[PDB]
């Protein structure tokens, strides 16, 4: 839980650096999906269409 | 450097995977085809021909040569547009200021009134003679 | 699976739960046809790509930092499909 916070912080900072346009809630969701073994390629594809 | 990243993929497969004769062949083959193309540019320079401006000429003819197979057309394209970036410097210093500065000779046009400037056939740019006298 | 997928459409579009239906069908189809990864799993390839990108933009300082931060993500030992996430961020830059 402590560890998980710190992990979300790294992830948010990496996101900012890579200037992607993801915030905390969308990113948490993205992480939960990826961790379930989701194809990131397909997922990126959905996300770009959703931002349009 | 982009080559070497491909080889550690193979160390990762020795981590988790199993022996396969074909996991080598069929991974290596998109990149051994790039190697043999890149080795033929390099064996033509190893022979002691060409010096700088006509390297660029031979390499331009080769980009025009490779038209058909669009994969390695791009591989000779990356060489010929990153190679031509220092050439097109002194191009622009010469057509826009009229000052000719080389550490050795890179650009054909050579210093040494109406003012006489010799040119060599040692070195000739990528696109041929009608643009070169202009 | 389903609930998370739906929540994503909902959140990015900033529209409510049954207002995302048309996109919800598009994502389910795109996801359904290519559900699982098709490419080898190998964290190293992505980290090198993310670092070439920084090199490419000459934002080398942000690149150096990015290596420290990636090492920190690994050292915590919380995630397992680290590659996918990083590839998803990279794709979105």
């Amino acid at each position: 839980m402590s560890a998980v916070r710190e992990t979300m912080d790294v992830l948010l900072e990496i996101s900012r650096l890579l200037n992607t346009g993801l915030d905390m809630e969308t990113l948490s969701i993205c992480v939960r999906l990826c961790e379930q073994g989701i194809n990131p390629e397909a997922l990126s594809s959905v996300i770009k269409e959703l931002r349009r | 450097k982009e080559y070497m990243i491909l080889i550690s993929q193979l160390e990762h497969l020795q981590r988790q995977g199993l022996l396969s004769l074909q996991k080598l062949w069929f991974y290596i083959q998109p990149t051994l085809r790039t190697m043999e193309v890149l080795a033929s540019i390099a064996t033509s320079l190893n022979k002691g021909e060409c010096f700088g401006g006509a390297t660029l000429s031979l390499l331009h003819d080769r980009t025009f040569g490779y038209t058909g197979d669009s994969q390695a057309q791009e591989l000779c394209l990356y060489l010929t547009k990153a190679a031509s970036a220092p050439y097109f410097d002194i191009l622009e210093r010469w057509i826009y200021r009229g000052i000719i500065n080389d550490p050795y000779s890179e650009f054909m046009v050579e210093e040494h009134w109406d003012q006489r400037y010799t040119i060599v056939q040692q070195q000739i740019p990528s696109f041929l003679q009608k643009v070169a006298d202009k | 699976p389903n609930v998370l997928l739906q929540n994503l459409c909902c959140r990015i579009l900033g529209k409510g739960e049954a207002d995302v239906a048309q996109q919800f069908q598009y994502a389910v189809r795109v996801i359904g046809s290519n559900f699982a990864p098709t490419v080898e799993r190998d964290e190293f390839l992505v980290t090198e790509k993310i670092k070439k990108e920084f090199v490419r933009q000459r934002r080398e300082a942000d690149g150096a930092l990015f290596s420290e931060l990636h090492r920190k993500l690994q050292s915590q030992g919380v995630l397992k499909n680290r590659w996918s996430i990083l590839y998803l961020l990279l794709s979105l830059s």
